[PDB]
């Protein structure tokens, strides 16, 4: 619906949805200048995951809220209620998936661009994992697996153990395999060796810098604390 | 329960 | 789009959306619940308000954080994104406006669910003219005053001064008069002899019922503290 | 600025 509004326009309005916490526009703005062909810039890149990331953040919020009165009571209504709420997340990582792979991820050939897509990729198929019950749900957490892989290898030939995106996706990863493929030790490892790593490599850092990788490393020693 | 990235 | 199902369901339904956190869902719920055209119960017509309230209330929030930057700014973006934000509140409260029109009000014959209707009718015009500028403003301003005006009337005449629908009318024309019609005096007037009736009054009341009104009374307060 | 009516 957004064919009809210039790029930069669509770009403004994204950043004015997120000033005015009007999420579901800001996802409809972005999605609307991915769909201009042009690759995102770094800013541009971080305005499309906050507006996917909050939307889809509040039907996972609602369904699980609604999953738990489900299995508390386990007529009909709170089980049509869950799977219309799980029905409108489905299409919401569906819309997502469908922006990385028309074109975002083929046009991306740096590190960076390439493996910010393939960490959406893995984030929104996690998501699908998290409401999956069918023939598919294996091969759903393998496809999240499979994206944060590349991104892993990418991410370690090509930046940094302090880069923040870098460091957001092995945090996600570790979260990946707590909670989705059921391997706790593999999610304490992966969050350890990423924490440690990046503590030896703080001291190549600005203070700018070095605040954006210690607020990530938080996140890391906030889930060991919780898993041991 | 875990943290994933956030703002 | 709700009319294949029954209205117990959509009531059902409209509570799960609440707990979630789903406004817009339970509003829609709600609307479909009223347009079967049975009467609301006094807990259904509490689903139909806090439903409606959230979904403007988010509209209004992002309507003042845009025209702020608007008026700090005064290129068509601000303009445009704020009359977007600002045509789907005032399809909001028409849709509002319709239902009690269509047939809340009319077949609202005690005064509870009487005063009910009207509270509410004030409140969406008072929301139409919190963002008009054009011909109909002083209409819309006029409107909002006689629903308040009839609603107030019916109160006082059927209702202890403590009755939390009396209060909350009191309060929302309170600030009507100091908000839209520019009467702040009537504002302070209308909000310390609400206060102090009900006040006198609160020795008849249970303790549960007393914790109600108190509630409110304090918010009578709160504004008579930030206006003298 | 003022306080409506609100749970
Ligand atoms: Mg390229
Ligand atoms: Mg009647």
């Amino acid at each position: 619906a957004m064919g009809s509004m210039e790029r930069a326009s669509l770009i403004q309005k994204a950043k004015l949805a997120e000033q005015a916490e009007r999420y579901e526009d800001m996802a409809a703005f972005m999605k609307g200048a991915v769909e201009k062909g042009e690759e995102l810039s770094c800013e541009e890149r971080n305005l499309l995951s906050v507006a996917y990331k909050n939307v889809v953040g509040g039907q996972r919020a609602a369904w699980r809220v609604l999953s738990s009165i489900e299995q508390k009571s386990n007529g009909p209504e709170v089980r049509e209620y869950r799977e219309k709420v799980e029905t409108e997340l489905q299409g919401v990582c569906d819309t997502v998936l469908g922006l990385l792979d028309s074109h975002l991820i083929k046009e991306a050939g740096d590190a960076e661009s390439r493996v910010f897509y393939l960490k959406m990729k893995g984030d929104y198929y996690r998501y699908l994992a998290e409401v999956a019950t069918g023939d598919d749900k294996k091969r759903i957490i393998d496809s999240a697996r499979s994206a944060y892989q590349e991104a892993m290898d990418i991410s370690k030939k090509e930046m940094p153990p302090t880069n923040p995106i870098r460091l957001g996706l092995a945090l996600n990863f570790s979260v990946f395999h707590y909670e989705i493929a059921n391997s706790p030790e593999e999610a304490i490892s992966l969050a350890k060796t990423t924490f440690d790593e990046a503590m030896a490599d703080l001291h190549t850092l600005s203070e700018d810098s070095y605040k954006d990788s210690t607020l990530i490393m938080q996140l890391l020693r906030d889930n060991l604390t919780l898993w041991t | 329960r875990p943290s994933s990235w956030r703002q």
